[PDB]
C-alpha cells in the first residue's frame, strides 16, 4: 500500500538514481545483494520502507524503480557495479543510440522505438502494488533523453494511469558542467510539455549544487559524483516521510496540499542544511536553531534565486534526526523575528513542520559529514520564477536567429512548437507575478 | 442531496476520463505530425541526391555527343 | 558500440589517412600486426569506434582505401602499418584522375564508385550501431576531390540519417604548383556545403607557414605538413575514442558546433607546436591554427576544446573562462555558453600536456575568399575549362559552384555582423 515507483531517465536521472538507492539501502540496512537482516517479513510486508522496496520470497528487497536511457554506457555501469544484484535485469532498460542532446530525438525519433517497452516494464512494477500512490521521475532538463524522452513518458503515463500523481526531480542546467549549447531549448520544451502532467516538480540547479560543494565542502572542481551525493540527501529528506514512519512524521502528500495553490504553481524551492565537511563537523555541533537559520540563507538553496525579491505562499520544514518540537518552535520564533519572510496576503503564514527521527546517513567515501540532525525546507516562493527568466533569456537569444533550430526541424519538429513552448513559459512567468500581487 | 452527491462523483470520473482522452489525442496528433515532417524532410534530401545522379548521367551523356568517331 | 567507418581517397587522402591510423594505433596500443600490447584499459574502452576485432584478439581498422591509381596505396600497403589494413578494403583503379575533378566525379571516378560502395556496405552491415563516416582527401587534386565528394553523395543516399564528416585539405600555391587546383577546390566546396555535416578545413597554406615560420623548416616536405595533420586529427577525435562526457560522438559534436546547416566548416588548432595558461593562450593564437585565417578578423559561433594529459581541471576551467571573458568581443552574444571543454587523461605521444582547438568562426571566410580569388582569376577568362568540358561538364556548373561558395562567404559575414539587440 502507498507504493511509489521511481523512474530515472537519461544519464543525469540514472546517476542520481544510483546515489539515491545506495543511500536508501544504507538508511534501511539493505545490503548490496538486497538482503535486509532486520526485516522479519520474508517475501512481503506493509512496512514503511515497502513503499520503495518490494520483497521476494528469497528475502531480496528490490527497488520499485525503472532505469531507462537511450544509450547503454551509463546503465551498463549499474549492471556491473556494486549494486548490480539489487535490480532485476528488466528494470534496467537501454537503447543503442542516444538523443544527441536533441529533445526531438528523445521525444520522437529514438524515444518512440523504446517507449512501449518502458511502459510495459513500469506496468509490471505497478501490478505488484496494492495501492500505488504515484511516480517519481528523475531527469535532466538539458539532455535529449532527460528532456525529450521524459516528456513522452510523462504524457504516456497520464494516458495509462490517469490522475495518478507524478512528481519530478529535474536537473536545471549550469554552464560549469553543461554538455550542450542547446540545453536552454530542451529545458523550455520539456517544461512546456510536462507542465500539465506533473503536480509537483523539485528543480535542482546544478550551479547551486556546484557552489555548495565548492564553498561548504572545499571541493575544488566538484564532479557529478560530488553533486549527486548531495542531491541524494535532499531527495532522501523529501522521501523520508514516505519510507519511515513515526509520531511526528508528516506525509509528503500533506506538505503537497500546502505547497501547490494552483496546478501550474507547483515548483517548490528546496533548501538543505547542514552541508559541512568532516573537518568542520569535528569541531562544531550544529543545533536545531543553527540548521533552521541556514535554510533561509540563499547560499543553501537548491535553485539560484532571491526569495527576498518574491513572496512566500508556503513554507515547510522537514527535519530528521535528534529534533523535538520545542527546539523547532523556538528556532522558528527567532527566524520570524530576524528575517522578514513576506507571505502573499491570501494564504496563512504558519510554517508546516515534520520530524523523522531516523538520523541522517552518509555513504562511505563521501564528503558530507555525518550529523545528528538535518533539515530540508520546501517553500513555494514566487522568486523561483527567476530561474525560468534566466533560461528564457538564453532561449530568446538563440531563437531570434533560429540558431540550432534546424536540428529539431530535421527530426520532425516545427517552429510553432518552439514559440508555443516559449509562450507557455511567458505565461508561467506572468502567473508567478499574479499570484504575488496583493488583494484589493 | 443524494442526487447532488451522484453528480459530483460522476463529474470527478468524467474529469479523469477526459484528461486521459485529451492527452491521448494530443500525443497522437504530435506523433503523426512528426512522422510526416521527418519523412518529408528525408524525401526532399533523397530527391536532391536523385537529381544529382540524373545530372551525372546527362554529363556522361554530354561527353558521348562530343565524339567524332 | 558506436562504429565510425573511415574512408581515404586519392594521394593526399591516403597519405594523411595512413599517418592517422599510425598515430591513433600507437595511442590505443595496437601494433602493426593488429595486436593489443598497451597498458591502460582506457585504450580499449571505446576501441570499437574505429577498430573491428577479428580472430585472435586482432584489431583491424574500419578503413577503406580508395584511389584511381595504385601508386599511393601500394606504398601504404608497404608502409609501416600497411599490413594492419584489411586487404579486401583496398579499392583502386588504373587510369588515374590527372588532377581533374570532372574525371573523379563523373567519369573514371563514377566507374569505380560502386565497388567502393560494396566495401562500405560490408563494413556498415557489421556495425552494432553505425554513427557515421569520416573521409580524408584533398580538394586540389582529382580523385579525393572529385570522387571523394561523389562517394559522400552516394553514401548519403544509402545512409541519409548518419553523420558525414570529412578532413578536407585546401589547396595553396605555396605547396602545389598545379594550376587547376582552384577549379577542383571550388567544385568540391560546392558539394561539401550540401552533403557533409562537419568538415575540418586542413589548409596547406597554414601548414606550410607553421612548418616554415614556426618550426624553422626551410624546405617543408609533405611528411612535415602531414605531421601537423595527424597530430590535429588525433586531437579532434580524442573525444570520439576515449571515455568522455563532452562531444563523445559525431552527432553530439555536430549539435554543439553547427548552428546553421551550411556553416559547418571548422578551423582546427593545436598546441604546443608548459602551463595550462600557456596551453590555452597558444591554442587560441592565430599562429596555431591549421586554417590560414585570423579569428580576430571575425567572430566565433561555437568552439570545442579538448585538453589531453594530467593537469588541474580547476585551472583549465579558470583559463577557459578567462580567455572567453577577456575576448568576449570575438564570441557572438546570441549563442550563450558556446565554448565547450573536454578533458582526456591520456596525452599524445611524446607530450605530457596538449590542447586541441576546433573553432566555427566567421573568419574562415578568408579561406574561401582566397579560393574564390584564385578561381575567378582563371574563370573570368575561361582558362583551362576544356579539361572539364571535355568530360561532359558545361560552364553552368562552374557558375553555380562560384555563387554557392560566394554565398557561403556572405552568410558568414551576415552572422558576424548580427547583434543580440
Ligand atoms: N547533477 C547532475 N547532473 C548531470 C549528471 N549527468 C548529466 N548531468 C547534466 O545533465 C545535462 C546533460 O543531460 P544528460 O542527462 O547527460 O543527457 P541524456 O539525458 O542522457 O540525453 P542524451 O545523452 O542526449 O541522450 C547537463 O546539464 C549535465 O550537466 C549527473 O550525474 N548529476
Ligand atoms: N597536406 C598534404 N597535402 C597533400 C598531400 N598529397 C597531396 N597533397 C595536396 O593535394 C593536392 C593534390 O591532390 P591529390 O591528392 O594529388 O589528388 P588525387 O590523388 O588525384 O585525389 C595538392 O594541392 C597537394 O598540395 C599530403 O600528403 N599531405
Ligand atoms: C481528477 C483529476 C485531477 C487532476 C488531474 C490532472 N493531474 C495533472 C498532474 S498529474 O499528472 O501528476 C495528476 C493529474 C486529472 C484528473
Ligand atoms: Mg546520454
Ligand atoms: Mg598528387
Amino acid at each position: 500500500m502507498r507504493e511509489c515507483i521511481s523512474i530515472h531517465v537519461g544519464q543525469a536521472g540514472v546517476q542520481i538514481g544510483n546515489a539515491c538507492w545506495e543511500l536508501y539501502c544504507l538508511e534501511h540496512g539493505i545490503q548490496p545483494d538486497g538482503q535486509m537482516p532486520s526485516d522479519k517479513t520474508i517475501g512481503g510486508g506493509d512496512d514503511s520502507f515497502n513503499t520503495f522496496f518490494s520483497e521476494t520470497g528469497a528475502g531480496k528487497h528490490v527497488p520499485r524503480a525503472v532505469f531507462v536511457d537511450l544509450e547503454p554506457t551509463v546503465i551498463d555501469e549499474v549492471r556491473t557495479g556494486t549494486y548490480r544484484q539489487l535490480f532485476h535485469p528488466e528494470q534496467l532498460i537501454t537503447g543503442k543510440e542516444d538523443a544527441a542532446n536533441n529533445y526531438a530525438r528523445g521525444h520522437y525519433t529514438i524515444g518512440k522505438e523504446i517507449i512501449d517497452l518502458v511502459l510495459d516494464r513500469i506496468r509490471k512494477l505497478a501490478d505488484q502494488c496494492t495501492g500505488l500512490q504515484g511516480f517519481l521521475v528523475f531527469h535532466s532538463f538539458g539532455g535529449g533523453t532527460g528532456s525529450g524522452f521524459t516528456s513522452l513518458l510523462m504524457e504516456r503515463l497520464s494516458v495509462d494511469y490517469g490522475k495518478k500523481s507524478k512528481l519530478e526531480f529535474s536537473i536545471y542546467p549550469a554552464p560549469q558542467v553543461s554538455t550542450a549549447v542547446v540545453e536552454p531549448y530542451n529545458s523550455i520544451l520539456t517544461t512546456h510539455t510536462t507542465l500539465e502532467h506533473s503536480d509537483c516538480a523539485f528543480m535542482v540547479d546544478n550551479e547551486a549544487i556546484y557552489d555548495i560543494c565548492r564553498r561548504n565542502l572545499d571541493i575544488e572542481r566538484p564532479t557529478y559524483t560530488n553533486l549527486n551525493r548531495l542531491i541524494s540527501q535532499i531527495v532522501s529528506s523529501i522521501t523520508a516521510s514516505l519510507r519511515f514512519d513515526g509520531a511526528l512524521n508528516v506525509d509528503l502528500t500533506e506538505f503537497q496540499t500546502n505547497l501547490v495553490p494552483y496546478p501550474r504553481i507547483h515548483f517548490p524551492l528546496a533548501t538543505y542544511a547542514p552541508v559541512i565537511s568532516a573537518e568542520k563537523a569535528y569541531h562544531e555541533q550544529l543545533s536545531v536553531a543553527e540548521i533552521t537559520n541556514a535554510c533561509f540563507e540563499p547560499a543553501n538553496q537548491m535553485v539560484k534565486c532571491d526569495p527576498r525579491h518574491g513572496k512566500y505562499m508556503a513554507c515547510c520544514l522537514l527535519y530528521r534526526g535528534d529534533v523535538v518540537p520545542k527546539d523547532v518552535n523556538a528556532a522558528i520564533a527567532t527566524i520570524k523575528t530576524k528575517r522578514s519572510i513576506q507571505f502573499v496576503d491570501w494564504c496563512p503564514t504558519g510554517f508546516k513542520v515534520g520530524i523523522n527521527y531516523q538520523p541522517p546517513t552518509v555513504v562511505p567515501g563521501g564528503d558530507l559529514a555525518k550529523v545528528q540532525r538535518a533539515v530540508c525546507m520546501l517553500s513555494n516562493t514566487t522568486a523561483i520564477a527567476e530561474a525560468w527568466a534566466r533560461l528564457d533569456h538564453k532561449f530568446d537569444l538563440m531563437y531570434a536567429k533560429r540558431a540550432f533550430v534546424h536540428w529539431y526541424v530535421g527530426e520532425g519538429m516545427e517552429e510553432g512548437e518552439f514559440s508555443e513552448a516559449r509562450e507557455d513559459m511567458a505565461a508561467l512567468e506572468k502567473d508567478y507575478e499574479e499570484v504575488g500581487v496583493d488583494s484589493v | 442531496k443524494r442526487e447532488h452527491e451522484r453528480e459530483v462523483i460522476q463529474k470527478a470520473i468524467e474529469e479523469n476520463n477526459n484528461f486521459i482522452k485529451m492527452a491521448k489525442e494530443k500525443l497522437a496528433q504530435k506523433m503523426e505530425s512528426n512522422k510526416e515532417n521527418r519523412e518529408a524532410h528525408l524525401a526532399a534530401m533523397l530527391e536532391r541526391l536523385q537529381e544529382k545522379d540524373k545530372h551525372a548521367e546527362e554529363v556522361r551523356k554530354n561527353k558521348e555527343l562530343k565524339e567524332e568517331a | 558500440m558506436r562504429e565510425i567507418v573511415h574512408i581515404q581517397a586519392g594521394q593526399c587522402g591516403n597519405q594523411i589517412g595512413a599517418k592517422f591510423w599510425e598515430v591513433i594505433s600507437d595511442e590505443h596500443g595496437i601494433d602493426p600486426t593488429g595486436s593489443y600490447h598497451g597498458d591502460s584499459d582506457l585504450q580499449l574502452e571505446r576501441i570499437n569506434v574505429y577498430y573491428n576485432e577479428a580472430t585472435g584478439n586482432k584489431y583491424v581498422p574500419r578503413a577503406i582505401l580508395v584511389d584511381l591509381e595504385p601508386g599511393t596505396m601500394d606504398s601504404v600497403r608497404s608502409g609501416p602499418f600497411g599490413q594492419i589494413f584489411r586487404p579486401d578494403n583496398f579499392v583502386f583503379g588504373q587510369s588515374g584522375a590527372g588532377n581533374n575533378w570532372a574525371k573523379g566525379h563523373y567519369t573514371e571516378g563514377a566507374e569505380l564508385v560502386d565497388s567502393v560502395l560494396d566495401v562500405v556496405r560490408k563494413e556498415s552491415e557489421s556495425c552494432d550501431c553505425l554513427q557515421g563516416f569520416q573521409l580524408t582527401h584533398s580538394l586540389g587534386g582529382g580523385t579525393g576531390s572529385g570522387m571523394g565528394t561523389l562517394l559522400i553523395s552516394k553514401i548519403r543516399e544509402e545512409y541519409p540519417d548518419r553523420i558525414m564528416n570529412t578532413f578536407s585539405v585546401m589547396p595553396s600555391p605555396k605547396v602545389s604548383d598545379t594550376v587547376v587546383e582552384p577549379y577542383n577546390a571550388t567544385l568540391s566546396v560546392h558539394q561539401l556545403v550540401e552533403n557533409t555535416d562537419e568538415t575540418y578545413c586542413i589548409d596547406n597554406e597554414a601548414l606550410y607557414d607553421i612548418c616554415f615560420r614556426t618550426l624553422k623548416l626551410t624546405t617543408p616536405t609533405y611528411g612535415d605538413l602531414n605531421h601537423l595533420v595527424s597530430a590535429t586529427m588525433s586531437g579532434v577525435t580524442t573525444c570520439l575514442r576515449f571515455p568522455g562526457q563532452l562531444n563523445a560522438d559525431l552527432r553530439k559534436l555536430a549539435v554543439n558546433m553547427v548552428p546553421f546547416p551550411r556553416l559547418h566548416f571548422f578551423m582546427p588548432g593545436f598546441a604546443p607546436l608548459l602551463t595550462v595558461p600557456e596551453l590555452t593562450q597558444q591554442m587560441f593564437d592565430s599562429k596555431n591554427m591549421m586554417a590560414a585565417c585570423d579569428p580576430r578578423h571575425g567572430r566565433y559561433l561555437t568552439v570545442a576544446a579538448i585538453f589531453r594529459g594530467r593537469m588541474s581541471m580547476k585551472e583549465v576551467d579558470e583559463q577557459m573562462l578567462n580567455v572567453q571573458n577577456k575576448n568576449s568581443s570575438y564570441f557572438v552574444e546570441w549563442i550563450p555558453n558556446n565554448v565547450k571543454t573536454a578533458v582526456c587523461d591520456i596525452p599524445p605521444r611524446g607530450l605530457k600536456m596538449s590542447a586541441t582547438f576546433i573553432g566555427n568562426s566567421t573568419a574562415i571566410q578568408e579561406l574561401f575568399k582566397r579560393i574564390s580569388e584564385q578561381f575567378t582569376a582563371m574563370f573570368r577568362r575561361k582558362a583551362f575549362l576544356h579539361w572539364y568540358t571535355g568530360e561532359g561538364m558545361d560552364e553552368m556548373e562552374f557558375t553555380e559552384a562560384e555563387s554557392n561558395m560566394n554565398d557561403l562567404v556572405s552568410e558568414y559575414q551576415q552572422y558576424q555582423d548580427a547583434t543580440a539587440d
